[PDB]
């Protein structure tokens, strides 16, 4: 089976130039086309027969084909470029092949979360659990740590956490983590804190609320 | 033309 | 204009059978070979059949083939895309697309929205909505307890998007996932104005429609 190797991942300051690559043995001799694809939206036709932009994509787009690979070049890499990118030929042995994709990641400046925290709603409680929310909005890198405390006790193993893909505007990423407890277990705490740990903050920032206040 | 081959 | 409306999806047992369609507009549908392609969860794209513009040859990737079944009606514009022997490796996002040849040249000039087709033998649950309340304020709604995915969600009827942070779902321990979405508004803004947030979970026919307001 032909196979399409693209690098999952490739990293781009804001305003340079991204170089996604699509390499394959007689890539050069074939036609290839590439498709953005956002987090959550439909692929989009980005290029086409190599170097063909459809209507309404920018000129900062190009692609090339020469030899043994495909690329598809970005200049003034944008935010709103920020997507996945994946290249596409045809072959005898698989018909239609897709590369793995690669993920645009846009480089740029150091932003410390805004942090919030939610106590669980009446609601919620009646039903016998309690789920705390800490939200940590638009930060960069996206190395962040989130550590919940009852009663300033680390907890483990009730918590989960997602992220959001790099904003279409300011490039930055949100985090939510969540701690569930049972509605029992939330009665016999007072004090309930979210830290967080960023490279934009010079110390660690502790959200807490007391339940019942 | 709307062959796929 | 061009447009591609895609219907059905969501649950199915292993084994089962589920029928996908396609609605196409804006173009001479007979001229063009269409394609079925689909993403399995935080995975590349795959394309999965396809069908000659006539629709006298059909074709299939090794992975489907003998399982489903594509067809179409030229005098409806409709495709359809016959699922039967469904196994959790057809889990996937699925989207149907026009295709442009020239063998040597194929591609896939526009796309319909995706449908999400989740192969499992779970219950199908239908979400709790719960608010999240505490310069700037941030609010919410905790999407809870649902079963497959996915839910959309929308603030104020789609009126408000700026600031919106609608999360990656999680699975939780239970099985059954769960999500987050927030917006930042002014604090001053929280006497007076309303958010509402707007969770439609197609799988389960359930809408839920919640006000998050500080307590």
């Amino acid at each position: 089976s032909y196979e399409l190797t693209q690098l999952p991942s490739l990293s781009v300051s804001l305003g340079q130039t991204a170089s996604i690559t699509c390499s394959g043995d007689n890539l050069g001799d074939k036609f290839v086309c590439w498709y953005q694809q956002k987090p959550g939206q439909t692929p989009v036709l980005v290029m086409y027969e190599d170097t063909k932009r459809p209507s309404g994509i920018p000129e900062r787009f190009a692609g090339s084909n020469s030899g043994n690979t495909a690329t598809l070049t970005i200049t003034g890499t944008q935010a709103m470029d920020e997507a996945d990118y994946y290249c596409q030929t045809w072959d005898s042995s698989t018909d239609v092949v897709f590369g793995g994709g690669t993920k645009l990641t846009v480089l740029r400046t150091v932003a410390a979360p805004s942090v919030f925290i939610f106590p669980p709603s009446d609601e919620q409680l009646k039903s016998g659990t309690a789920s705390v929310v800490c939200l940590l909005n638009n930060f960069y890198p996206r190395e962040a740590k989130v550590q919940w405390k009852v009663d300033n006790a680390l907890q483990s193993g009730n918590s989960q956490e997602s992220v959001t893909e790099q904003d279409s505007k300011d490039s930055t990423y949100s985090l939510s983590s969540t701690l569930t407890l049972s509605k029992a277990d939330y009665e016999k705490h007072k004090v309930y804190a979210c830290e967080v740990t960023h490279q934009g903050l010079s110390s660690p920032v502790t959200k807490s609320f007391n339940r019942g206040e | 033309n709307g062959s796929w081959h | 204009e061009v447009q591609l409306v895609q219907s059905g999806g969501g649950l199915v047992q292993p084994g089962g059978s589920l029928r996908l369609s396609c609605a196409a507009s804006g173009f001479t549908f007979s001229s063009y070979a269409m394609s079925w392609v689909r993403q399995a969860p935080g995975k590349g794209l795959e394309w999965v059949s396809a069908i000659s513009g006539s629709g006298g040859s059909t074709y299939y990737a090794d992975s489907v083939k003998g399982r489903f079944t594509i067809s179409r009606d030229n005098s409806k514009n409709i495709l359809y895309l016959q699922m039967n022997s469904l196994k959790a490796e057809d889990t996937a996002t699925y989207y149907c697309a026009r295709a442009v040849v020239f063998y040597y040249s194929k591609y896939f000039d526009y796309w319909s929205q995706g449908t999400l087709v989740t192969v499992s033998s779970a219950s199908t649950k239908g979400p709790s909505v719960f608010p999240l309340a505490p310069g700037t304020a941030a609010l919410g709604c905790l999407v809870k307890d649902y079963f497959p995915e996915p839910v959309t969600v929308s603030w104020n009827s789609g009126a408000l998007t700026s600031g919106v942070h609608t999360f990656p779902a999680v699975l939780q321990s239970s099985g059954l996932y769960s999500l987050s979405s927030v917006v930042t508004v002014p604090s001053s803004s929280l006497g007076t104005q309303t958010y509402i947030c707007n969770v439609n979970h197609k799988p389960s026919n359930t809408k839920v429609d919640k006000k998050a307001e500080p307590k």
